[PDB]
């Protein structure tokens, strides 16, 4: 979700945002920032959570070699889903 | 594409073929070289007993290579330093007798010849075997052990911080390039 | 003997009509270069050894053909030349004084490899 | 073994000498030039017709970086910065920050143009296949500054192409 | 360890000697270099830069180091006579484009943390 | 021991006319030395060995575009090595540079006894290894 | 291929030669350029056992420069045996 | 009767970057070095380096 | 060697280089320091300064020795050792397929007697050694700056100046023409520190000097 | 005097009664690798990293602990010591997570510099792996307990050196765990030194984590100002920014450890 800001500059993902007494900003007119509208904060949200019964799990991702090393997932936290550091992906442990 | 440890990339599916379809059709080019070029008395008269030096001038000024074999002197370093597989594979060293620019022209669309001798050979000679060596501390560890084993992992991410660690001393590896 | 060639080999540097004869009398040139040389200096023991060496198979068969394979130097009319560089080495320390001992040790770790 | 060249010894006999005095005044090593041209002139051209015919290029093309992301959708590059270490000369420019997920994402990333030289290192160094060279080489430009690709550019040539890079690294992650 | 070998200058006379006819001949180069290289530069400003550059570094006394500046002036001289030095070059010499950097505490002050 | 007309060079050494640095880049340079500390986070000694000649840090504006770190400071980047400080002062003085002196971090005596870890009267005794 | 029969022998007169055989321009001889997967072999050492870094450490193989003569009967020697005068090649010995 | 053959006017200081970079970094210095034969060059950088590292490459 | 990993080591000319370096240190002992080869098989015999003549003059002209491809003339600096230059020759056997190598140590000032006698070939080279590194070298034909640019300031591989340099360079309207002012870099050169604390190689470790 | 010479690998070298290995061979040089050992910290003899083959003897001896007797030659490069080294180095590597790119100490790890030279050059891993739920201690210190090795340093310096009872190794074998049991926030005044400490990534600083690495730092050494104490550290500005804090060693002043307020 791309935000706007009071001069209708858009945000990034990173929060940059141009203000208004930035001499920076005469570049954007006559022309555009590129943004990438696609946030990746909120592409990795909507995802679902997959439910595996094992204390470890293993995280490559998809795709076989073609992915991320295959990290291993500790789940035993039951207030904390347990999301791989490299995909975001997160597993849960069925609910005793 | 060559690294030290052996080649970064395995060859591609086919393509060996492809260099033989090249190399089948490439000798009916350089007939169309020479007939176009040696034959004429405009590029003899032009060129010939342009240039002319003598072999121990040649060799005294550090010339090599076409400087030398065309200008009568008789050395070539794949012959007489062997380096990698050269001494396996045949060919002919085309030194001239007098050493202008012509016998010079005319040395280097010998070892055209002779350079297709040697793709014929070595690409007849294809072994079974990988591309880089099986030290992981010079090779980097295949991308398929890359995301599987964690020596492989520290191994790729130690050669792609710092690279590797050279033993220390000094050299002068010398091989003759095609110049 | 034989016949005489046209071609060297090498360009430049050209047949010699005279080929033995002219490198013995050159070699006798550097047998008595080399006699203003003290005996206790290597270079004196090396040489005359390696002079008093070849000026005998070249003495041994008058013909060009064998003595190519003799001496391991290629075709004749470049161990004249070489030969003849062996004479201007004696010439060359006549005058360098070469056999006194190393001028100073290499200033402290003057080589130290690695730092 | 060896071979000489220039070695061949002209014919002093009646008929040799003919052959030469008549290719001299009858210019024949001449005429056989022109009819080596000649010939060529009625040899089909092998000019490709750009923009309409395009040259062949291979499944492992170089050029055009542009970061990827998981079939998720989360983009690829975790910050681990061997892509930075490993540029020979120094165009990548990644600064890192903990994202407020928690996982590390880039909040810079900048690869100057023309500073880099397409070596093909990049690739290589990033684990997760971050960062590729696409196919495209038609990005060529006007301004010096548009060539100055930041993080924002980078995804969008990754979200532009993908398609056609995903299936470039599938056809060639069996030779790396 | 104080002897050491000397490059032309045996003492200082000899350093002093050489810089004589450097600027003997570069002080009859001037007037010329402007004339050919289409330079916008009279010939007096000409002079005694040189002038100034002769003793911007004329303080050291080490007699090895004052002749090897005299061979660099020497041939920094030799390539510009035969016109292989270029408008640029000759210009080079004579700082235009840069403001003056600071003189007085105040004006190191006011630029920036430089001192 | 080499004797041809040798000049009996009284004076140090003074180079620093034939490098050509620029004068406000000779004077205005405090040039430092010291053998680096090791990496607390990393156990390996093997960099704790080498004196450096390295420089004062001058400003680093970031730029009006992207944001690098531009620099005007050619020297900044001159990370030398030196074995011995005696050398590292000797390069120092020959290309004379206003500088200063650090002593070399030398270790101190550990007196490590596995056994005293337990004892009975001494309070040295560990709860957990 | 492409040229019709009496452009042939026209440029086959002119070159002397006979270009139907093999031109310079691929049109079917050219491998597939969709190939099928590349399963390539492994490294000489990859075994689960008797392949410690103990053996394979050229790294540490290599000793300092050995040396022989340092500041702090007989016979000459050469640095190689003299080289050999190579012979014509049989298959062409005059061009 | 007398040639100069100037140069300099493409010189770039190849080795001076080559100290500040490590070995893998330097091998694009070498395919820049001439040209005309890139991989020559490559194959001479990679013997360089593999005889001081006392490692032979395979034979494929 | 049946470990493919390693290369091979070549005893049989490992042990010939090593004669033939005492042949040359028994001969001309008034010049030569250390002898020493390498594992591969790189031999190295070590020369006094005043020694570029007869050295050379030796291997370029002895029947046994015959040394007369002259390989490169390269400079080593080393901020550590007093003599700092370290003027490399490297010549080639024609006959004797080999590879002998001399080189020297030299202060900034310290000159070295042309030895374009010997090689002509070290004539171009000796232009580039006193451009590329600054030493001077005396009688010597025409010692010119030949490979850097008209009238630098310096030496750039003294290990003393910066890779950016100290001058940049643009064109100035207000002068049409390029004029030269103090490097201002966009991008500073991010210097990374690559050296593992830990032993590299217990064979070449410098024991406590 | 009671000065013993010991012949260590060859050359003999004096040195005092009751010195351990370890001592001996960095007398000489010899970097011996090690990872639960730490100069001013109790011995642990834990990593069995520091296995060195001692001349005369059918089994490898702990050089951590073990202290030097009447003449002994610790051979350094036999194989012997090296396959001591290379069982137990894969061994610690064995059930570490694959997260060098993730895990802040890379460039910095022990781990990772010390499996460059003295490791090997592929796995013989074929099983699962094991992990290690992440113990929150700290806004301050990070902790990713997969990582960690049980060099037991941390638990170390904290008994000893910051006298506070924090951590513990609860669990037994594999299962055994580096940490507090019952949840907690370890909070010494010096709390911020044990990420120096740990050897591994395991403990990592929160708010420097995910924003520099080693290459890009150019260290460069000061004192602390916020106590009267003036402690040698070392600032890591990257790009013109700092980064982290280190403690340099001194001994006098604060050895090599810095308080919370002074990082
Ligand atoms: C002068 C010689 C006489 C006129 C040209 C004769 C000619 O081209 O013959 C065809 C042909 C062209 O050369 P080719 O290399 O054999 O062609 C190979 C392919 O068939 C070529 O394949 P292609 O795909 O090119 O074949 C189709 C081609 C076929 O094109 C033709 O047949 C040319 C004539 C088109 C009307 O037509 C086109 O491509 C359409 C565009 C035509 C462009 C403009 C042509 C102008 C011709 C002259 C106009 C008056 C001046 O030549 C022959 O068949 C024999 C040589 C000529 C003999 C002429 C009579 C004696
Ligand atoms: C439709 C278009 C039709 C015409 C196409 C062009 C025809 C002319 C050019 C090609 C001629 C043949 C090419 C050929 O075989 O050349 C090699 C051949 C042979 O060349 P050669 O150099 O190998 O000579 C071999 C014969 N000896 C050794 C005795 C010299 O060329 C000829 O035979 C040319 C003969 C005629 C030359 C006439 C020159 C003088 C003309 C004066 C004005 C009339
Ligand atoms: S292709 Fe090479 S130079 Fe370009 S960004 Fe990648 S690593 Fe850097
Ligand atoms: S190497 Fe790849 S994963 Fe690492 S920072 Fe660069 S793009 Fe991201
Ligand atoms: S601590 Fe573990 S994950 Fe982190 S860098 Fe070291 S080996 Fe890699
Ligand atoms: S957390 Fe770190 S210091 Fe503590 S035992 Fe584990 S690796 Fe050692
Ligand atoms: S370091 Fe000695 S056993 Fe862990
Ligand atoms: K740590
Ligand atoms: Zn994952």
């Amino acid at each position: 979700g791309v935000r706007t800001s009071p001069t209708g500059e858009k945000v990034t993902h990173t929060g940059q945002a141009y203000d208004d007494g930035d001499y920076r900003r005469v570049r954007f007119s006559d022309r555009q920032k590129e943004v990438n509208e696609n946030f990746a904060i909120d592409l990795i949200a909507e995802q679902p959570v997959s439910e595996v019964g094992s204390r470890v799990i293993s995280c490559d991702g998809g795709g076989g070699a073609l992915g991320h090393p295959r990290v291993y997932i500790n789940l035993d936290k039951e207030t904390k889903t347990g999301t791989c550091g490299y995909c975001g992906l997160q597993f849960r442990q069925p609910h005793h | 594409y060559i690294r030290p440890g052996g080649v970064h990339q395995d060859l591609p599916l086919g393509l060996l073929d492809d260099i033989y379809e090249f190399s089948k059709n490439f000798s009916f080019r350089i007939d169309e070289l020479e007939e176009m070029l040696t034959n004429n008395r405009i590029w003899r008269n032009r060129t010939v007993d342009i240039g002319v030096v003598t072999a121990e001038d040649a060799l005294n000024y550090g010339f090599s290579g076409v400087m030398l074999r065309g200008s009568g002197i008789q050395w070539d370093l794949r012959k007489t330093q062997p380096y990698d597989v050269y001494d396996q594979v045949e060919f002919d060293v085309p030194i001239g007798s007098r050493g202008d620019c012509y016998d010079r022209y005319l040395c280097r669309v010998e070892e055209m010849r002779q350079s297709l001798r040697i793709i014929s050979q070595c690409l007849n000679k294809m072994p079974p075997g990988e591309i880089k060596v099986d030290d992981a501390k010079v090779s980097p560890p295949k991308r398929a052990e890359m995301k599987t084993s964690m020596e492989s992992l520290i191994h790729h991410f130690k050669l792609y911080t710092e690279g590797y660690q050279v033993p220390p001393g000094a050299t002068y590896t010398a091989i003759e390039a095609p110049k | 003997a034989g016949l005489l060639k046209k071609t060297t080999g090498l360009v430049g540097l050209a047949v010699c009509e005279t080929p033995h004869e002219r490198l013995k009398i050159l070699y006798t040139k550097i047998l008595d270069v080399l006699g203003q040389i003290p005996k206790n200096a290597a270079y004196r023991k090396y040489t005359e050894q390696i002079t008093n060496e070849k000026l005998g198979m070249v003495k041994a068969e008058p013909d060009v053909k064998k003595l190519e394979e003799q001496l391991q130097g290629g075709q004749i009319e470049e161990v004249i030349l070489q030969a003849e560089n062996e004479l201007s080495l004696a010439r060359k320390m006549l005058r360098w004084k070469p056999w006194e001992p190393l001028v100073e040790e290499p200033p402290a770790n003057q080589w130290k490899w690695p730092i | 073994t060896y071979k000489f060249v220039n070695m061949r010894e002209p014919s002093m006999d009646m008929k040799s000498v003919t052959d030469r005095a008549a290719q001299t005044l009858l210019w024949t090593e001449l005429v056989r030039g022109l009819g080596m041209t000649l010939s060529y002139l009625f040899r089909e051209p092998a000019t490709i017709n750009y923009p309409f015919e395009k040259g062949p290029l291979s499944p492992r093309f170089r050029g055009e970086h542009a970061l990827r992301r998981y079939p998720s959708g989360e983009e690829r590059c975790i910050a681990c910065k061997l892509c930075e270490a490993v540029c020979p000369a120094q165009a990548i420019t990644i600064e890192a920050e903990p994202r407020a997920d928690g996982s590390r994402r880039t909040t810079r990333y900048d690869i100057d143009m023309t500073k880099c030289i397409y070596c093909g290192f990049c690739q290589e160094a990033c684990p997760v296949d971050a960062i590729v060279e696409g196919p495209n080489f038609e990005f060529s430009t006007e301004t010096h500054e548009e060539l100055l690709y930041n993080k924002e550019k980078l995804l969008n040539n990754g979200d532009k192409w993908e398609a056609e890079i995903a299936a470039n690294i599938q056809a060639d992650y069996l030779y790396r | 360890g104080t002897s050491v070998k000397p490059i032309f200058s045996r003492d200082m006379n000899e350093a002093k000697r050489r810089v004589r006819e450097l600027y003997r001949a570069w002080y009859r180069e001037v007037p010329n270099t402007v004339h050919l290289f289409q330079l916008d530069i009279s010939v007096k400003q000409g002079r005694d830069k040189v002038r100034e550059m002769f003793m911007k570094n004329a303080h050291v006394t080490d007699p090895r180091v004052v002749d090897l500046l005299v061979i660099k002036g020497k041939m920094e001289l030799e390539e510009t006579i035969n016109v292989w030095k270029q408008r640029t070059h000759i210009m080079r010499f004579f700082h235009e484009t840069e403001a003056p950097r600071p003189t007085d505490f105040l004006s190191k002050f006011y630029v920036g943390h430089d001192p | 021991t080499q004797d041809t007309q040798l000049i009996a060079v009284d004076e140090k050494l003074d180079i620093t006319t034939l490098t050509g640095v620029p004068e406000e880049h000779i004077k205005t340079r405090k040039v430092r030395i010291f053998v680096p500390a090791r990496n607390n986070m990393q156990s390996g000694v093997n960099n704790t060995k080498k004196w450096k000649m390295e420089f004062d840090t001058r400003e680093r504006w970031e730029n009006p575009l992207m944001g690098w770190s531009s620099t005007a400071d050619p020297l900044s980047n001159l990370v030398l090595t030196f074995s011995t400080k005696e050398d590292a002062v000797a390069f120092a003085e020959k290309n004379g540079w206003s500088f200063d002196v650090e002593e070399r971090k030398v270790p101190k005596p550990k007196s490590k006894s596995y056994g005293a870890n337990f004892s009975w009267n001494k309070r040295t005794r560990v709860s957990t290894k | 291929a492409s040229a019709t029969r009496v452009i042939q022998l026209l440029r086959n007169w002119a070159s002397g030669r006979d270009l139907q055989a093999k031109l310079q321009l691929r049109y079917q001889e050219i491998s597939k350029r969709t190939q099928p997967p590349p399963k390539l072999p492994v490294g000489p050492s990859h075994k689960l056992s008797n392949n410690y870094y103990c053996t394979r450490d050229g790294r540490r193989e290599a000793m300092p420069p050995s040396i022989v003569m340092s500041s702090q009967e007989k016979k000459a020697v050469t640095p190689a045996p003299p080289i050999k005068r190579w012979e014509l090649s049989k298959d062409q010995p005059y061009l | 009767r007398k040639c100069d053959p100037h140069i300099g006017l493409l010189h770039r200081g190849t080795e001076k970057l080559i100290e500040y970079k490590t070995y893998l970094q330097a091998l694009p210095y070498f395919d820049r070095l001439d040209y005309v034969s890139m991989m020559c060059n490559e194959q001479a950088y990679s013997l360089a380096v593999e005889k001081l590292l006392n490692i032979q490459p395979p034979p494929r | 060697d049946t470990r493919p990993t390693i290369r091979p080591r070549n005893d049989v000319v490992h042990k010939q280089l090593s004669a033939f370096g005492q042949y040359v240190a028994e001969i001309l002992p008034k010049y030569v320091q250390q002898v020493q080869v390498s594992c591969f098989n790189e031999l190295e015999i070590f020369i006094h300064p005043d020694g570029v003549i007869p050295v050379l003059t030796f291997l370029r002209d002895h029947t046994n020795a015959q040394f007369k491809s002259l390989a490169d003339l390269t400079a080593v600096d080393v901020p550590t050792r007093q003599n700092r230059f370290e003027i490399v020759y490297n010549l080639l056997s024609l006959r004797f397929n080999s590879q002998i190598r001399v080189k020297t140590y030299t202060d900034e000032l310290t000159p070295i007697e042309s030895s374009v006698t010997v090689y002509k070939a070290a004539n171009w080279y000796e232009r580039e050694i006193w451009d590329m590194f600054g030493v001077f070298f005396a009688n010597h034909p025409d010692l010119r700056r030949i490979l850097t640019g008209y009238g630098f300031e310096g030496h750039p591989f003294r290990k003393d100046f910066p890779l950016s340099g100290y001058v940049e360079l643009r064109y100035d309207d207000e002068v049409k023409r390029v004029v030269a002012e103090p490097v201002e870099l966009a991008q500073e050169f991010r210097k990374f520190d690559l050296n593992s604390p830990w032993e590299a190689f217990p064979a070449y470790r410098q024991p406590p000097e | 005097s009671n000065l013993i010479e010991v012949f260590v690998d060859g050359q003999s070298v004096m040195v005092e009664p009751g010195t351990t290995v370890l001592q001996a061979c960095e007398k000489v040089g010899m970097q011996i690798p090690r990872f639960c050992y730490h100069e001013r910290l109790s011995v642990a003899g834990n990593c069995r990293m520091c296995l060195v083959e001692i001349e005369k003897a059918p089994k490898v001896v702990a050089a951590c602990a073990m202290p030097v007797m009447k003449g002994w030659n610790i051979l350094t490069n036999s194989e012997k010591s090296k396959k001591a080294r290379e069982g137990v180095m894969e061994f610690l590597l064995a059930n570490h997570p694959l997260d060098c790119p993730i895990c802040d100490q890379g460039g910095e790890c022990d781990l990772q510099d010390q499996s460059m030279m003295f490791g090997s050059d592929r796995s013989r891993f074929l099983e699962g792996k094991r992990a290690v739920e992440d113990k929150n201690i700290g806004p301050l210190v990070k902790t990713i307990m997969t990582r960690c090795i049980q060099c037991t340093r941390c638990i170390r310096f904290a008994s000893e050196i910051a006298g506070v009872d924090d951590l513990g190794t609860t669990g037994r074998g594999n299962d055994m765990q580096v940490g507090t049991y019952i949840e907690k926030m370890f909070m010494s005044e010096l709390s911020g030194n044990i990420i120096d400490i740990c050897p591994v990534g395991a403990l990592t600083s929160k708010p420097y984590a995910f924003t520099a690495r080693p290459w890009e730092t150019r260290k460069t050494e000061s004192i602390d100002v916020m106590d009267a104490v003036g402690s040698n550290i070392v600032v890591s500005t990257r790009t013109g920014e700092v980064m982290r804090i280190l403690p340099r060693m001194h001994e006098d002043i604060n050895e090599e450890w810095i308080s919370d307020k002074t990082r």
